[PDB]
Formats: C-alpha cells, structure tokens, sequence
C-alpha cells in the first residue's frame, strides 16, 4: 500500500533524527548577516524564525534549529555549541544517578541519543572535552538503561505501564515489542472476560 | 634594576612557548596568530573567526617575528631584538612592506599596533615611533616605556610602565583627519602581580616570564570602551571615557567570583580565563582546565561570560553552604547597577557615535524598562522593612512613569498607608515634568 | 603478585572498555549479546589486542597459561558491571582467541613452541566424550570439619587438595570433596592429525 | 607563464566566480586514469569544491580519443575544465576543435572574456608554447619552470607570432631554431600536481591533515620513477607535517588520534603488510642489488637473515606477530649488517600514518594498494573498448580506497599488490632466464610472445611496474651501459601488441653531476613521427606518450623502422 510495511506504526529511526532535528540549538556563527547602518538575500524561512539569522554577529552566540546549525557546519561558517548535558561532569552525575536508583530513569533529554549522535559525527571538534570520553560515558548510560529497561520488561501487565524519564530513540527501538505484547496480553484478557 | 625592568615583547592575548613549539602571537576579536618552529625556524600562521570576509594564511618566516597585531584590515608583524617590523594587508590590492627600526643600545620592541591611518610601534627606551599604511615615517616621539597597544578603527590605547612613573595609560584616537586626545599618561587602578610574584607560584613563572607585568590584554568593547585584564582577573571599563574629567575606571566582571559560583561551591583554581573581546556583556574568552595557563594549538571554543559587579558578598552568598544560590536582596539591585552601567555607556555613543546596529534604541528601552523593575523590586523590598524613607528616596529615581504607578500600588498594598501620599506626590510633580 | 595480577586484570578490562575501531565499541557490545543469549564467552581478535596497547600482547603471547586466567577475570568483572545493576553468581567467562599469525605445521611443534601459543592445522579423527572438571571445589576438613573452597582454573602450569587440616592435626590429607556443592565444566579431548 | 605560484588563488577565485552557482552543475573535472598523481589531485579538489558546495562532475579519461569524444558531447553551459593530468604536452585549441572567436563574450578597454575556461593541470614539462603562450582560453597552472626557463622560447615565439629582407630571413630562421631545438625533446615530469594543488589551499587556507596526506601520498607516487623529484619536494612535506601536528605529543593513544608522523621508512614492499622475508624477497631496489631473480639470490638472502641474527621462521612471519623484541631491533640490527650488503639505501625517513587502533601504514605501501587497486581492482576494436571501460571503473575503486570507511577495500589492494609483484618477479625471472631482452646499439628490445598470465600486461600499468622492475635491474649493473628499454605484450584476443617505450635512470642513490641532469624519454616523438608515415594501424590515445597499440603483423616492421630511426 502507500505506506510501507516498516513504517506501520513506528517511526524509522532516520524519521526520529529528523525529529530531532527540528530542535533549536546554539551555535557561534563564522559569519556575519547583520546588515550595518551605512544587496543581500535573506533567509525568510517558513517553518522556523529567520530572525536570529539575519542577526548573526561572528563569535555572538545565537539559536538556530539544528538542521540549519548544521548545514552551515557542513562549511566552516559555524561552530555548534554542545548542550550543556553533554560534557564529562554532567554525564557522570547521569551515571551516578542511574547507579544509585535502580528502579527509575535518570532526567536525560529525550533527544540524548540523538543529538549525541549527530554533534559526535558532524561537530566532533566542537567539544570542550575530549570526545574520546564523552563517547564511553554516552555508551555506559545506555548500557545502564538498557539493563533497567529489560528488567521492567518484566512488567508487561494488560492496563498500563509508565516508562518515565525514557527517552525517545528507546522507545522507538522497544515501540514493536511493548506494544505488540501487551496486545496480546490485553486479547486474552477481554476473551476471558467475554460473560 | 631587574625583573620589571625588563621590557620583554608583549602582544594582545600573547603566549608563551612553553613544553612545545606552538606559542600563540596574537588573540584578536578578529582572529589568532600562531607560530610553530621547523627545527630551525618559524612558520607563522594567521586565522580569522569572521570566514567570509577573510581566509586563513600560512608563510615561511626567517626572522623569528615575536609581536603582532591583527585589524579588520591588515596586520603587523614585530621582532624584539633588531626589531624589523613587517605590516601585510589581508586583500591583495595593498602591498606588503618591511621596515628596520632605529634600534639602540639595550632596545628592544615591547609592543606593536597599527591603525588604518598610522601604524605605531612600541620601544623599550620609550619611543612613540609612527609610521604610514605604507611604511613611510610620520613622526618619533619619547614617552614613558610602552609595554602593550591595542588599537581600534581609529583609536589607539596604551599603558607605559616605568620603574619610576608606574603603570600610565594613555587612550589617543588618531582619526582620519583629527588626532583628537582623550588622555595622556594618566594613573591606572590596574594592580601589578607583587605578592604573587613573590616566588610563590605553581607554573605560573613560565608565564610571568613572558609577561613580566601579568596583563592578558588590552581589548576594546563594540563601543569602544578600553578594556583591562590580568593577574586580578577583574576587567576594566572607561565608562565615562569621552570627557578626560569624567574618567571613571569601573571594574565590570569579577572572574574568580562568577567562577566560583558557577562551578558548585569550590574555589576552583585548576579554571584560568584568557580574555578575548567584550561587546554588551558578552565577553569571549577560552576557559583552560589545568595546570596550564595559556591554551594549547586546538584554540577551545570561545566560551561566553557575562559582566557581573564585585557587588557579591561572601558572608550573603555562603547562606547556603556546601546552582549556587544568589541572594535575591542583592540580586536586584546588582542587575540595578548593571542596567545603569550599561546605559549610561550606551548613552555615549548613542548621540555621538550615532546607531551602530539599528537596535541600540530598543535595547536601550528594555534596559531602562529592566533598571525601573530593578527600582521596583529595592522598592518593595525597602516597604517590607516599614522603612517609608528608605523608599521615598529609592522612588526618585525612577524613570518611566508607568512603574511609578506600580510603586504606588505597592505602596497601597505592602502595609505603607503612608507611602501612598508621598509617591502620588511624587507623580504629581513628574506630571508637570 | 597480587599488585602484577590486578594491574593486568585492569589493563585488560580497560581494553574490552575502551577498544572501539570506528564509533562502535566492538568488544563491549559483542560481551552484551553474548550474555543475553547466555553465551558466557567472548570471542577476542588478536590484530585489535596488538593495536591497542602491544604491552598486552607480549604479556599474553609470553606466559599464555598465566595471563589468560587474569584476562577471563577481566571478562567476568566487565559482565558484572555491563550487565548486573549495582546494589551475582555469574560463570567465570571463557576467552576464544581468534588469531591471523603464520600457521606452524604440526609436526614442526617441537621442544621450542611449548607453553606458546600455536596456530595449526590438521583434520580431526577422534573427539572424546565430555569430561566434567572442577571450577568451584566446595571442600570440608574430614576431622574438624572446616568447609571452605578452592576455585580452578585449567590452565595448568607445565593444583591439589591442600595438604593441611588449613584450620586437632587431622592428619597429611584432611579433605574430602563435597560434590553437591561443587560446580563443574565440560572437557572433551581431541585428536588432530 | 601562464598561472604562476603566487597567483593560483587568483584561477580558484575565477573558478568560483564563474561557476559556484547551485542551480547547476557548470563545472567539470577530467581526470586521467592510471596516474595516482591525478587521483590525489582530483581528490583534493573534490573535498575542496565539496566545503565551498561547487557542484561538479569527476570524469576517468584514459586515452586522448576518449578526452575528444567528451568535449564533442559537452555542452555549453559548462562554462569552466579542468583537466588533471594530461593536456599540457599538445595543442588543446587545435586538438578538440578550439577557436576563440565562437567562445569570446565581452569582448569590451583592454580586456577579454570567454564563455569557457580550461584548466590544464599537469607536470609534463614539453609544454606547448600554443598553449602556454598563445591561447587566453587554455590556462597552465603553471610550476615556475615557464617564467624562469622559458624567456628565449617566449621571446622567439613572439617574435614569429608578431613577424608573421636577407637579415629578417636569417633572423626568423634563428627564433625558429630556438623553438625547434625547444621541441625535440624528451617528455619528463619536474613536479606532483598534488604538490601545486596542496600550494594552491595553502594560498586559499584549506590545508589540514587529510589534504596533506593526500599530497604525501601524490608525492611518493613519483619515488619510483623520479626520485629526484621525490628527493627535491620531501623537505616541503617535512616541514608541513611539523607545521600541522598539534602540540599535544607524547599523549595516549586514543580511537580518534590520526598521527603523520616521519618515522624510519626503510625502502622495502610491502614491509608492514607482509614478512620481513618477502618484504625483502620482492623489493625492486633488493633484487636489483643483489639479483634474486637467479638461484644464487636466494641463497644470499638466506645468508644476510643469518648474518643479521634473524631466524628464517622469524624472518617469515607476519609482520604484526613477528617477536617484539626483533621488530623493535630493526634498526640497529639494519645499521649492522646493510653496509655489507650494499642495501644502506634501504634505510629511509617515511611518513606513516596511524588511525587510532587500526595500525600504522606509510605512504609507499598506500601508494602500491592504490595502484594495484587501479590496474587490477576488478572484433578489435569493440573488446579494447570494454578493457578501456573497465580501466576507468577500477579509478573509482582506487578512489574510494582513499576514504578512512573503506579500510576493507585498502587491504583488498594492499593483497592485489602482493599478488601483482609476484606476478611481475616471476615474468622478470622469465625474461632474464631465456634472455629475452636483446641488447641492441638503439635500445634494448624485449618483446613478451607467451606465457602465463599476459593478459596481466594489456594494462599500461602493469606493463609499467615490470618495466620498473627490469631498468631497477639493469641500473645496478655497471657493465650495461644506459640504453631506453622497449616492453610489448601481444593481446591473443585483439591481435595487438602494446609497445612501452621506456627511459633509463641511474642507481638509486647515486648522486652525480649526470645524476643531477634528468633522463628524457624520447619514445614519443619517433612513434609519432613513425605513425604519421607508413600507416600502420598504430593507436597513439594515451597521455602516457610513449605508450601505443600495434598489430601483431605490423610489430617488427614498425621496430624496423625505429631502429632506422635515429629520433630516440
Ligand atoms: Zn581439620
């Protein structure tokens, strides 16, 4: 039919970095679109605000939705700032988190994964640690939340479930699976309660 | 006779070699310069934030430059020793020269600085040597021993040192047609590193040696304010810079203390800032973790400060002892004092220097619209003690009339009967003014 | 020798932490899957141990029966940590070595090669039923009956009940196996021609 | 000259100019295949017009007649070329059909402007005074040898452009000898074209680690054949990698580090992909000086392993497991025992790069995996068409070795070169057994008529590195004297032979007065002038000239009349 079979009732996951990249980020521009007091084309987007682009000040830092920071990125004409959750300190605060409470998520963005993906392949120099680092601790918290998620897969009763602070590129990836056992689990439910 | 005497060559934002080869001339707004050694000699290397406007070069160097300096236009290059200076326009329709300076006994070039109207250079003895774009000679003048320069568009300023005269500055703007003065040899708040230099210091004698006098630079504002930065890691601004009677010296941000209480609670001393430029409260500068004071050859990001008031109180911030909490009592009015600060700076250049940006006027506005809810705020605060004279007198200075109206409603409402009276008299008298 | 054994067991725990060749930690991932399926194992290259730190290597392709024992405990304790949530009874892994080096033929394996690690090959002719050799001892003193436990490891050097009572003599040989609370793996024999 | 040094910003800003518009595609690239030197090349200004979004279009071209048929089908919106590699030795205008009246717009002021530009790139050094001179439409990127050797070839071709009595006669007859003795001579190459592109983004301000490690490698694809070449540009890389290496030394290595580094580079094949054995067995400079192609090669390379302390079993294994404690003595051990040998050339300052924990590898062994990805990567004149068809497919996978992603296809070539050296040592041990090669007072023949795996040497290539492999051989003989050497191969399938023409040089690291003065390959001026006369089905298309395509009846007497020939 028009829609693929794949593409059912889950999102494929280049349609989840696409999501993500609709989120404002900021950036320190390389270039300079403030028009000076004493022609030039301007953005005028429609599905974003071209007021910040207009006004870049190189080294001023300004906002910008991520898939323009990184179109101009793909040139030397911006540096993408790392969200403040990104670095060493705020990582292993995450990891700490995460040991000490093993029956909840930590507080990290739904687009950790995501963006962490993205800013290590397109603005790996971009860092104020060495990315070498911020890759193993990315990699441990998912390790982490990894083990809490297959141990709370062992809840998959009939009513509900609440999956708190779970991120989005997780729930894609377990979108198939929880929601098509507790279908099941719910089927045979109200087929025994058919009196 | 040692020590600061020795005028050793300094550059904005300068470096010292170090453990390597990489030291870094020069750290504009504009751009870095760096130079590594070929085993034998240097190859210097020029970049520019702004790529779009200018492209980044590399070129083989026999001399073994020690000074630059970066423009929007071109830049120039220094020695220290037989100081042969080299200016090299950034387009290819101006020429490149050299030139030799007139070099004495125990002479030696400290710093560089060039100008679209006259290129200056610097001289130990105390020499004011000037030349054109060109490399043709204006005019040699003596002053006290010069140690830094930074120029803007047209204006140049410089601190002379001397082991008699101490730290003097002197802000002159050349102009296009008008060599217009605004200050000549005038004392400095600035504090020199003593006690630290007191042979007490962990990898600091490495920098201190590359610059005696401790000054990581000279930087302009967006406004042209001058600005300090050193060894107190405290910037200093020139408020009232246009009239040399109105001369004000106004410590603008407080490194040590903003760091402290941005990194949790610990004095953290492993954090060393190196200034890069100022414009409206954003101050660009690299934040170094280590024991390293200056930056390795991967220049980290220009991390962004805002200009804070030595205003914070130890004894008020340690309420909470250890997102460090800000006493809201002083909050208020430290933002009170950086609205006023930053307006009347902005008043400067707004009859003068015309508009800059074509939002200067409504930045302006939502200053003063934040500088009278400042007002507010120590005025409702002053209403919570019962102290009506308190704010009778904080009430006078409030400027749009519409939060006059919000102070007598917080009169009429925070207990204070009689405020009321006083702040509708108040607005009875600003309806004939 | 308790400084040398830790200081290799955290050099080889830290190579299946930090080893990644391109965006992806192969080692850490492959030690995933293997225990999800219950694959208590990890199949080790050789090319990637010499890449990352060579020290490592000439350690193992030293003493080989000395330092693989350490690198298991290494693989064991990466398990726990990447599997198990923080406030056991996990099986000490096996480490399969995967190897490209020069293949020696085997009837060039001579007084020379020995305790080395040798690549060969040849055709099977004979495959043993399993055996059951010891990994966790549980052992009680026959006449004070003080239980404790001794733990194997099969790579024998070139170990036996204790020849003490280890805490009234109890005499030369006090010990008696206690089967059912030993634990035990399978061992089979070959036969390469 | 044309494009000086100082001014190639000057042609990238009118590239930029004329054809950075994203609406289309104005610009494109014609690149010559089989020249590792033009893939660098090409390479470099891919990634480059790749940061500044010039959208454009890479063509493999392997012969002349291919170059033809693509400018006959190009359109005219494409309003700039570049040709990499080829162009600069022929008249370009008169070749493809150019006169500036149809591509002249704007014509005004003393200025001019054309609807096309084409951009040679090349450093063959017979550079056509048509085309360095007389044609604004044809701009040479220029080396420096224009301005420096070429004033009285400038002033003798202006003189005649402009001359169109007894003393006007005599005079013209002297410029013209001074363009005539100009020409004559023999095609060599005095610089990498991925050099002049490297000093171009140095001039722009694009260089970083990856640029300058596809100029080391464009570099050291000329050590073979040019080692003066090699030897006059090394400092420059050498300086580069000390300019571009951050300051953090000495630091841990981590997934992420990529390291140039200039490290003992001894000059054998292979040496850190393969055994030490083989690294020696099948060096070029190895057998050369000691004439493994003999039995009694063998027997002193078995000799110099146990002088040196190597066990033959160590000697064998690969070199990642061979014993620490040997692979960390090769150099003192190497010191040792070299001298006696003759092989202290062996010794060597390299450039090796390292890619966090995936192991070093130098650019002489890059170099050999792209070139065995070129040659061997996957009636008459339609099958000859398909081996062009299938030459130029082998360029992209040459092309896509260069990327750090496809590490799996650069140990695919690095055994593709292990498996053509072999090859190559087996046909060099055929030929200096039967003695095939015969000497002459012109140039030494030597004519391949069966055997296994010919179809190995229908490719330029491959022709080439066995044509290497034999001068490396006969240079280190002192009792033969310098003479040019002619290779064939005949194509069973196409009934054609493929003459090469090749030029002799001195024994590597011999430096003399001669030595200084380079060898000039002659080949292709007698082929064409033996082809204008007596048609003889010959197919002169490669930008290799002294390369060409002879049928098998029509071999010996073309050799007839190149003995005849007293041109080379
Ligand atoms: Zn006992």
């Amino acid at each position: 039919m028009s829609l693929p079979a794949h593409l059912q009732q889950t999102f494929s996951p280049e349609e989840i970095q696409f999501i993500v990249e609709n989120e404002p980020i900021k950036i320190f521009p390389r270039i300079t679109t403030r028009q000076k007091i004493r022609n030039h084309t301007r953005w005028q987007l429609i599905t974003t605000d071209d007021k910040a682009l207009n006004n870049m000040v190189a080294m001023r830092s300004t906002e910008v939705v991520l898939w323009i920071a990184l179109l101009l990125k793909q040139q030397s004409k911006c540096s993408i700032v790392a969200p403040q959750w990104l670095t060493t300190k705020e990582l292993d605060r995450k990891i700490q988190y995460e040991k000490t409470h093993p029956d909840r998520f930590s507080e990290l963005p739904w687009n950790w994964l995501v963006l962490a993906r993205i800013l290590f392949n397109k603005a790996k120099d971009d860092f104020h640690d060495p990315i070498h680092e911020l890759r193993g601790k990315i990699q441990d918290l998912r390790e982490i939340r990894q083990i809490k998620v297959l141990k709370g897969l062992k809840y998959l009763n009939e009513s509900h479930l609440q999956l708190d602070n779970l991120s989005l590129l997780e729930i894609n990836e377990l979108r198939p699976f929880i929601t098509e056992i507790m279908d099941k689990l719910r089927e045979i439910h109200t087929a025994s309660l058919t009196a | 006779n040692t020590g600061k005497f020795r005028y050793m060559p300094f550059s904005p934002a300068g470096t010292p070699f170090g453990f390597t080869d990489r030291r870094y001339l020069t750290m504009n707004e504009v751009g870095y310069v760096s130079t590594v050694k070929n085993s034998e000699q240097y190859s210097i290397t020029v970049s520019f934030f702004d790529v779009g406007r200018f492209r980044e070069y590399h070129f083989e160097d026999l001399f073994g430059y020690d000074l630059c300096f970066l423009n929007e236009k071109g830049t120039l290059f220094g020695q220290s020793k037989t100081g042969q200076i080299q200016y090299r326009p950034h387009d290819s329709i101006h020429s490149n020269w050299t030139k030799i300076i007139p070099l004495q006994a125990g002479e030696r070039i400290t710093s560089v600085a060039a100008t679209p109207v006259r290129v200056i250079v610097g001289t130990s003895l105390g020499y004011f040597r000037s030349f054109n774009q060109f490399g043709v000679p204006f005019a040699v003048e003596k002053t006290s021993p010069i140690v830094a320069l930074t120029a803007q568009n047209y204006r140049v300023f410089s601190v002379h040192y001397s082991q008699f005269h101490g730290l003097s500055y002197s802000l002159s703007e050349l102009g296009t047609s008008s060599k217009r003065y605004y200050k000549r040899e005038c004392p400095l708040p600035m504090s020199l590193p003593n006690i630290n230099s007191d042979m007490k210091k962990d990898a600091n004698l490495d920098y201190y040696n590359f610059n005696p006098m401790g000054i990581k630079s000279l930087f302009f504002s967006s406004y042209g304010d001058p600005c300090i930065f050193g060894s107190d890691n405290t910037l200093l601004l020139l408020s009232k810079w246009r009239s040399p009677e109105e001369s004000k010296w106004l410590p603008i941000l407080d490194s040590n203390m903003e760091i402290w209480k941005m990194s949790g609670g610990k004095e953290t001393t492993d954090i060393h800032v190196w200034p890069l430029a100022l414009a409206y409260d954003t101050l660009n500068c690299i934040l170094v973790k280590g024991k390293h004071i200056w930056p390795e050859f991967p220049l980290p990001l220009p991390s962004e400060m805002e200009i804070r008031m030595p205003v914070f109180v130890k004894s008020k911030l340690l309420e909470e002892n250890k997102e460090i909490q800000i006493p809201v009592s002083m909050a208020a009015e430290e933002e009170y004092l950086r609205s006023k600060v930053l307006s009347e700076l902005l008043t400067d250049t707004l009859e003068n220097d015309g508009e800059m940006y074509g939002n200067e006027n409504e930045v302006l506005a939502a200053l003063n619209g934040a500088y009278d809810k400042a007002l507010l705020r120590l005025f409702a605060s002053a209403c919570s003690d019962q102290n009506v004279e308190k704010a009778l007198s904080l009430a006078h200075e409030l400027k749009q009339d519409r939060a006059l109206t919000a102070a007598v409603k917080i009169s009429e409402r925070a207990e204070l009967p009689s405020l009321v009276k006083k702040i509708n008299n108040i607005r009875e008298a600003r309806y004939e003014q | 020798n308790d400084d040398d054994n830790t200081e290799i067991i955290k050099s080889f725990k830290n190579f299946i932490l930090e080893f990644r060749l391109d965006s992806q930690f192969i080692y850490r991932d492959q030690l995933r899957n293997n225990i999800l399926v219950k694959n208590y194992s990890l199949t080790v290259n050789m090319e990637h141990l010499i890449g990352y730190n060579e020290d490592i290597y000439k350690k193992l392709s030293d003493e080989p029966s000395d330092i693989i024992p350490l690198f298991e405990t290494a693989i064991t304790q990466v398990a726990k940590r990447i599997s198990i949530l923080s406030r056991n009874s996990l099986p000490t892994f096996q480490l399969i070595l995967n190897s490209n080096a020069n293949q020696i033929p085997l009837r060039d394996l001579d007084s020379e090669h020995v305790s080395k690690i040798v690549r060969l090959s040849g055709i099977i002719i004979s495959t043993s039923v399993l055996s059951s050799r010891a990994t966790y001892l549980s052992i009680m003193c026959r006449n004070c009956r003080h239980t404790t436990s001794i733990t194997i490891n099969n790579f024998n050097s070139i170990v036996s009940l204790p020849r003490s009572c280890l805490s009234k003599n109890c005499g030369p040989d006090p010990y008696i196996i206690i089967h059912e609370s030993s634990k035990f793996i399978d061992q089979q024999f070959l036969k390469l021609q | 000259m044309y494009y000086g040094i100082s001014q190639f910003s000057e042609a990238y800003n009118k590239i930029l100019r004329n054809s950075s518009s994203h609406s289309s595609c104005q610009l494109v690239i014609f690149v010559s295949c089989l020249n590792i030197d033009a893939l660098c090349a090409t390479k470099m200004l891919s990634l480059l017009f790749k940061k500044q979004l010039v959208q454009s279009q890479i063509v493999p071209i392997f012969g002349y007649s291919e170059l033809r048929r693509h400018y006959s089908q190009l359109d005219d919106n494409i309003n700039s070329l570049l040709l990499v590699g080829f162009g600069g030795v022929i008249d370009l205008e008169a070749f493809l059909e150019i006169d500036p009246q149809e591509y002249v717009i704007d014509t005004d002021s003393g200025e001019q402007s054309f609807r096309r530009d084409i951009y040679v790139l090349d450093a063959h050094r017979p550079w056509n005074l048509d085309n360095i001179f007389g044609s604004q439409i044809i701009q040479c990127f220029d080396d420096g040898t224009v301005d420096d050797t070429l004033g009285e070839q400038k002033e003798a071709y202006y003189k005649l452009l402009e001359l169109d009595r007894k003393q006007r006669k005599k005079q013209i007859h002297e410029y013209e000898g001074v363009l005539e003795e100009y020409y004559s001579q023999g095609t060599t190459v005095v610089n990498s074209i991925s050099a002049q592109i490297y000093s171009l983004l140095s001039a722009i301000g694009e260089t970083n680690l990856s640029n300058l490690w596809l100029n080391i490698l464009g570099t050291t694809s000329l050590d073979i054949a040019y080692a003066q070449v090699y030897n006059r540009l090394y400092p420059l890389l050498q300086d580069e990698v000390k300019r571009l290496t951050p300051s953090s030394r000495n630091s841990v290595k981590t997934p992420d580090t990529l390291t140039l580094n200039i490290q003992p580079d001894y000059y054998l094949f292979l040496l850190r992909h393969s055994s030490l054995y083989d690294s020696f067995y099948y060096s070029n400079y190895v057998n050369a000086k000691l004439s493994l192609w003999n039995e009694n090669g063998k027997k002193r390379l078995h000799k110099m392993f146990a002088r040196m302390g190597i066990p033959l079993s160590t000697a064998q294994e690969t070199w990642l497991y061979m014993d620490h404690s040997i692979k960390r003595e090769l150099g003192i051990i190497f010191d040792k025992n070299l001298d006696r040998y003759g092989l202290q050339d062996i010794i060597r300052d390299g450039f090796v790069r390292t890619l966090g924990y995936r192991g070093s590898i130098s650019a002489s062994e890059f170099v050999e995996a792209l070139t065995a990805l070129l040659e061997v990567g996957n009636n008459s004149a339609q099958k000859l068409t398909n081996l062009r068809k299938r030459w130029v497919s082998n360029f992209w996978l040459s092309w896509d070795a260069l990327d750090d992603r496809k590490v799996e296809l650069l140990n695919r070539g690095i055994q593709l070169a292990q498996d053509l050296q072999r090859a190559i040592f087996n046909t060099g041990v055929a030929i200096l057994e039967k003695k095939l090669i015969k000497h002459l007072r012109i140039y030494r023949l030597c004519v391949l008529q069966d055997g296994p795996d010919l179809d190995l040497y229908r490719n330029p290539l491959t022709l080439l590195r066995l044509g290497n492999w034999l001068i490396e051989c006969c240079a280190e003989s002192e009792d033969k004297q310098l003479l040019p050497m002619v290779l064939a191969s005949i194509d069973e399938n196409t009934d054609t032979y493929l003459v090469a023409g090749l030029t002799p040089r001195y024994p590597r690291g011999l430096d003399t007065i001669h030595t200084k003065k380079p060898i000039l390959n002659n080949f292709s001026m007698a082929f064409q002038q033996i082809t204008a006369e007596t048609d003889a089905k010959v197919r002169i298309d490669n930008f290799e000239s002294s390369i060409i395509e002879i049928r098998r009846e029509d071999l010996s007497p073309f050799l007839e009349k190149l003995t005849l020939s007293g041109l080379l």
